[PDB]
């Protein structure tokens, strides 16, 4: 039941359309069984990875200003504290 | 941004599923899985029925899936037309292409090129390869259902065809698999892809693996499965369609260093809902179409990688007595797939770029592009 | 063998019941100098 | 060049330098082309021939140094660029080439100012005499040389900006703080000289992030007041508030950001960050979903969080292998830590996912190597630090590749791993060993088992794991193998051990169904009454949960197996009744509707399975689809033969 | 308020029984082994009601869904609709013999070779009333698509049965879903639900949406229902293995209120609702074995019948698990208007089949 044999078989075909319907028909159940419900398995199936598997710097999602080739609104201590557009400023928490 | 403009459609061309399509300078060829060969003037004019120029020919009962075309100059006044399909019981088939000056009507002349031992093989894909200045011949490759390659030269030459076999390359790995494409690029490569996942390049001069590039995290046997393989016309880019379960992917690779460069997506990176069908790069390959089984053509920039435009296709968009919107079970075709695509140089649909597909409303499109 | 094997080794119910009866550039760097 | 065509550039200056090679000038202009061209690659995504260019134009500038005796700032400016190409490609940092380096850097005449020198520590003699040095410093050290030698203000202040920005990607690269000194030094030097340059200032910004808050928020505000029209410096602003725990400033930022310029990922990042602080998860996951998706593939950062996410999601949730949305997104996080390694390699955080996706994968091949890469860095941590901490996390990741190694078909690996493991955790006494423990003891009976079958230490190993924990999936486990065995002890035994948990715990849905296949495989008539009694009781919630339709199955086995009839149907039918929208419920009702639930994107089906619905419809058209489809299916080849 | 049984048939079929119709002549009901039994509604004071029964094989998939039209055109039209699994929309006619009273089923072939070929799930019948001239007929298939047809008895008074298609109706989501309930309004209006919690209205004159609404595992709409008279909607959906009840203003489409014990109405699935004549009492049949009447007004429950004990303090108990302590129960319920029943005329009535295989009827005091 090789897909080898049946294409050496299909090459035995020799010459209106026609749209023919096939022929074909469309133990078993006690190898379904074992293997979907008693079968021992090699890999570990994530039922068992569920109970045994554990899951394990802001300057890394910055952009690095490149390099320059030049040859061929308030205050405080001096420093600026509030940003255009915005009321509030910084304050750790 | 691109537009493209419906120019001339075709209801109920076949009798069955139209799976390939291939188009030359003088006409436009399709096959369908009726086993029939429609050839349709590239030469239409403006508000003329497609259909009126049309000329058929059966080949086989079991049905046709794969076509191509080679037409050259050969001599100086020599002309050339060669049609190479496969069947669905696995046999490769030869027909020459005429005319007549009386009525311009298209001879069909079947060609036995192959000999008694290559007959024994089924094969599946095959693809021609022009000669460019690379080679004085042209080639002529296939892929057969247990994973191995075939390369023939073609010597036209007083008309007497002759195929001559220049060798055969095996699959990368054991137990063999099904190997479901192949490509020839100009500089002289050739790509497969396998039903696993897996695409392998091969020298043509020498016939030795170079890369062996594999894509798929399978849990499921054959849950990735290559539909496609194209070649950059210009540059050494090479773009593969692949399916990921319930869903189609596009992936590129450069051919120079062996690399994935990435993927394309809409906004997991994923190109169409369903399975992606064909692939199709423009002359100068700045642009690149994909059919989905989802009913669409979508338009890519390569550089970019970013999406440029997308076209719907409708069975209402045919001559209303030419329009299937149901099929023989009685399932809608509203939104119908799309099985091949393929892009028309400048001057042959008579200038700028044209398109034709077929989908699966046994439909065959025409497109060009506005501007 | 490395050295966190060697120290490691030199460091070194009703249920169960029923079972019972059953790297490269510093080295090219040195050598060019 | 100037426009995106090099090849036609490249060639022309290749043969204008071919019979010209005395003037400076033309190699100078084909090292800038060849620069420009590898810097596009790499933007475009060509790393290896990214680095083959710049290796090329490396060689190109020791040609220009060395034989004809020049220099200039352009060209050491040039070097500096094309150096950043290996860090940044940190897999292919081993493809530096370090003799035209060391040659280009001793062929000048340098003078030489310590001012910067005292803070750097970095020099030739130094660096030549390095003993156990890694790649990555030795890359960044060549960088921050090449930037050192490029000896009103304009120019001056240039070169300093430029020595500042090659510390500071040192300082981030390595994270030592004496590169961070020399970066704020270089950049104050600067600023002393040319105020107005609006990126000075986003570096000293970046530069002291965490020394101090106020200095840094200082700047990104006169580089806005210098340049309004950039959304860097608010991504800044919003980042250095994060860290400084104030999350409505930074929500606030990002949202004007997002409004602004939409279609950039890093606001999005952001926001997730943002909303997963605050502890909302499914908004968290939608945005890094969405940052990942925007980014295409130009932003490692988005790679790793969404893998980080999705491993996180789908860690103990409770999935199965048959669902396929969940093999989709593990597939997705697989190919983005896959990208993410080529510029990043080494990194044990994303190593370890990565391991874990792939165990969940069955991708054991992949899984071997990181493994051992993992290893090796573990233990060449431990030989640079000796803290004996780590042989805790030697012993965890020993256990993980214990169960690699099982996967594989390796048993006496698997054994020799796990036993070492143990030997490691037997002190315990910690949740976080518990997990590792019970591994072991799997690793070790399943291993025993597979190997030449000997039974004894198996025993022995599962009574330690039912000692250790008694829990459900390990009963079934147990039982399975006890059934494998085939002896009727044995059998016995596992029947016994079910009905027990079954006693002791509340009822189950697996434990009965494992109940349910050993009374068909036996045929025990007697038991298999009480079976399907006890399976057509199953409350709502568990005929909701069991989403793949096992009950009904076994149902339907049964009872055509008792009473010899037709009976088998009607579960079908009241599943049908309450889920109508399942694929596996219509296949024993109606083919028909089976292929149309499945056929517009309804509901998520494969090609295989697309392919057997088509090849049912047993006519020549449906057959030729499906064969085209999936041409490798015996069903369909044997269907169209028999049409003919 | 209080409800008093009736008469009860116990294992009156061998399968699931999915659904449940009435008229003023009888009371019929669909299984599972493909069966369609007619109970004779005109009983004696006391008399089993198998005796008064008939039944007919229709399909081998089974039936799931049934509806009944009865009219007087100018002559006595009895005309039953059902679905089956296979998704087969079949057409039975039913008569009276004269001599005997028995009862003759006839075929009718109404839909033609290319509208044969869909799969049907559900359907229900539009009585003509002022605003309607002709009957029509509603049903929903697997792919989201709602038909509207009109019946017409006669030919240009010769009897001559005829469907014709006026139109469909897509559904408002892309890709589309499974449409499991359906119903149409006397004033000319159409609601669909489906599997994901959408609801669709729609207009029956010219046959475009009106507007869509959105109502956690679970989230499928089981039952959608017009009042009678006046301006609402009743949708039954579940929540996470629970019945929840909401009801909307159906002319702008705004939510009005929920239905809820000590937010759910039950505690297991809702299965089935049914308005009254007047529209002020609403019924609902649950996953637990339990019926409930409401208040339209005052959105308050009324009282609570039980079938597992007739003796007759409600709260939603459930167990440890989150599982209900009440077994599984009824079905469908389907209230019959006043005079429909005979017994001891002037008070309405009620039908109830249950997962025992049984029929159950209850009578208001």
């Amino acid at each position: 039941s090789s897909i080898q044999e049946l294409y050496q078989s299909l090459k035995e075909i020799t010459n209106l359309f026609e749209d023919r319907i096939t022929k074909l028909d469309f133990k078993h159940a006690n190898d379904i069984i074992k293997d979907r419900f008693l079968r021992p398995s090699n890999a570990l199936p994530w039922s068992l990875l569920d109970m045994v598997q554990d899951v394990p710097d802001y300057k890394e999602l910055l952009k690095v200003p490149d390099p320059i080739n030049r040859t061929s609104h308030k205050d405080g201590q001096g420093l600026f504290d509030i940003p255009e557009g915005m009321n509030r400023g910084i304050k750790p928490m | 941004s691109k537009v493209f403009i419906a120019t001339a459609n075709a209801g109920k061309a076949h009798d069955a599923d139209i799976f390939s399509v291939s188009a030359c300078n003088s006409f436009t060829v399709s096959c369908s899985g009726d086993g029939y060969l429609k050839v349709w003037d590239n030469k239409l004019l403006d508000n003329e029925n497609p259909k009126d120029k049309s000329y058929s020919h059966f080949v086989h009962k079991s049905g046709l899936h794969h076509v191509d075309v080679l037409q050259a100059i050969e001599r100086d006044a020599f002309e050339l037309c060669l049609v190479a399909t496969t069947s669905f019981s696995g046999d490769l088939l030869f027909y020459r292409i005429t005319r007549e000056d009386e009525t311009k009507k298209v001879i069909f002349e079947k060609l036995d090129l192959l000999d008694s031992d290559m007959k024994k093989h089924s094969f599946w894909a095959l693809k021609w390869g022009a000669s460019n200045d690379r080679l004085l011949s042209h080639r002529l490759v296939a892929t057969d259902v247990k994973g191995t390659t075939y390369i023939w030269k073609f010597h036209p030459f007083n008309w007497s065809p002759t195929l001559e076999l220049q060798g055969t390359v095996e699959s990368p790995m054991t137990p063999s698999q099904f190997a479901t494409s192949v490509d020839i690029s100009e500089r002289g490569l050739i790509a497969t892809g396998f039903n696993n996942g897996t695409v392998q390049i091969s020298e043509l001069s020498t016939l030795r693996p170079l890369y062996n590039f594999e894509s798929q995290h399978s849990m499921i046997n054959n849950s990735n499965s290559i539909r496609s393989v194209k070649f950059s016309p210009q540059g050494s880019l090479l773009a593969i369609a692949h399916d990921s379960n319930s869903f189609g992917c596009i992936t590129l690779y450069e051919t120079e260093f062996g690399e994935r460069i990435g993927s394309l997506s809409v906004p997991g990176e994923f190109a169409h809902s369903s399975w992606v069908m064909s692939l199709s790069f423009n002359d100068s390959g700045e642009t690149l179409c994909s059919a989905g089984w989802d009913g669409k053509l979508r338009f890519w920039d390569v550089k970019t990688k970013e999406r440029i435009t997308t076209l719907n296709m409708h069975c209402d968009d045919i001559i209303e007595e030419d329009i299937l919107a149901v099929d023989e079970h009685g399932d809608s075709l509203a939104e119908p797939g799309v099985f091949d695509v393929k892009f028309l140089k400048k001057g042959w649909r008579s200038l700028n770029e044209s398109l034709c597909c077929v989908c699966l409303d046994r439909s065959i499109r025409w497109f060009r592009e506005a501007g | 063998m490395s050295l966190l094997e060697q120290l490691a080794r030199k460091r070194i119910s009703k249920s169960a019941s029923l079972l019972e009866r059953l790297v490269s550039l510093s080295l090219k760097l040195s050598a060019l100098k | 060049c100037d426009v995106g065509e090099y090849l036609e550039s490249l060639d022309i200056l290749e043969k204008v330098c071919q019979e010209a090679a005395t003037e400076e000038s033309f190699q100078i202009g084909l090292v800038e082309v060849l620069m420009r061209c590898s810097l596009d690659l790499y933007s475009q995504g060509f790393l290896l021939k990214s680095v083959s260019i710049a290796k090329d134009t490396i060689e190109r500038i020791k040609i220009i140094i060395s034989e004809l005796k020049c220099e200039n700032q352009q060209v050491w400016i040039y070097l500096s660029q094309v150096l950043r190409l290996f860090i940044w490609i940190e897999s292919k940092v081993d493809t530096l080439p370090v003799e035209s380096l060391v040659s280009i850097f001793e062929n000048s005449q340098f003078s030489g100012s310590e001012e910067i020198d005292s803070v750097d520590n970095i020099k030739i003699d130094t660096l030549l005499d390095s003993t156990t040095d890694d790649n990555v410093s030795i890359a960044c050290k060549f960088l921050i040389l090449a930037s050192k030698y490029s000896v009103a203000g304009t120019v001056r202040a240039s070169y300093w900006y430029n020595i500042g920005i090659s510390e500071l990607t040192a300082f981030i690269t390595l994270k030592e703080p004496q590169y961070r000194d020399a970066a704020i030094f270089a950049f104050k030097k600067s600023i002393q000289l040319q105020s107005n340059t609006s990126e000075t200032w986003i570096g000293l910004g970046i530069a002291t992030m965490d020394i101090n808050f106020r200095v840094s928020q200082h700047c990104f505000i006169k580089a806005t007041a210098l340049e309004p029209k950039a959304t860097n410096t608010w991504f800044n602003l919003a980042m250095l508030g994060l860290k400084k725990k104030d999350t409505e400033f930074a929500q606030q930022v990002l949202n004007k950001l997002q409004s602004l310029a939409p279609q950039d990922s890093s606001p999005w990042l952001g926001m997730a960050l943002i909303l997963e602080e605050q502890g909302d998860i499914i908004g968290s996951s939608k945005l890094f979903a969405h940052s990942f998706i925007l980014s295409n593939g130009r932003s490692k950062a988005a790679q790793f969080m969404y893998a980080k996410n999705v491993l996180e999601n789908h860690i103990n949730n409770g999935d199965d292998e048959r669902d396929i949305e969940t093999v989709e997104k593990l597939t997705t996080a697989s190919i983005a830590l896959e990208q993410f390694f080529k510029k990043s390699p080494d990194s044990q955080f994303a190593l370890q996912c990565a391991l874990l996706t792939l165990e969940r994968l069955h991708h054991y091949e992949n899984a071997n190597e990181l493994a051992n890469r993992l290893i090796g860095i573990l233990e060449k941590k431990f030989e640079k630090t000796q803290d004996e901490r780590e042989l805790f996390n030697f012993a965890i990741i020993k256990g993980q590749f214990a169960r690699i190694h099982l996967g594989l078909g390796n048993f006496e690996l698997s054994i020799e791993n796990a036993d070492l493991s143990q030997g490691i955790i037997s002190e315990s006494s910690d949740e976080k060993s518990m997990k590792t423990k019970i591994s072991n003891h799997i690793c070790l009976g399943l291993s025993y088992f597979f190997l030449n079958d000997f039974d004894q230490t198996l025993n022995q190993f599962q009574e330690l794991l039912s000692i250790s924990k008694d829990s459900k999936h390990l009963v079934v486990l147990i039982a399975k193998v006890l059934y494998d065995v085939g002896e009727s002890d044995t059998k016995e035994i596992a029947l016994q051990e079910l009905t027990e948990y079954i006693a002791t715990s509340g009822a189950d849905l697996l434990v009965t169904l494992t109940i349910a296949a050993m009374s068909i495989l036996d045929d025990k008539r007697e038991d298999l009454s009480i079976i399907l009694e006890e399976l057509k009781a199953l409350p709502l919630s568990k005929q909701i949960i069991d989403k793949h339709k096992d009950a009904p199955y076994l149902i339907e086995e049964i009872t055509k197996r008792l009473y010899r009839n037709d009976t088998g149907k009607q579960v079908w039918q009241r599943s049908a009744y309450f889920f109508p929208n399942n694929l596996k419920v219509w296949e024993r009702l109606d083919k028909n509707i089976q292929r149309r639930i499945a056929s517009n994107g309804q509901n998520k089906v494969t090609a295989e399975e697309m392919s057997k619905l088509y090849c049912e419809s047993k006519n020549l058209r449906s057959i030729q689809r499906g064969m085209f489809l999936c041409p490798w299916n015996v069903t369909a080849v044997k269907a169209l033969n028999e049409c003919f």
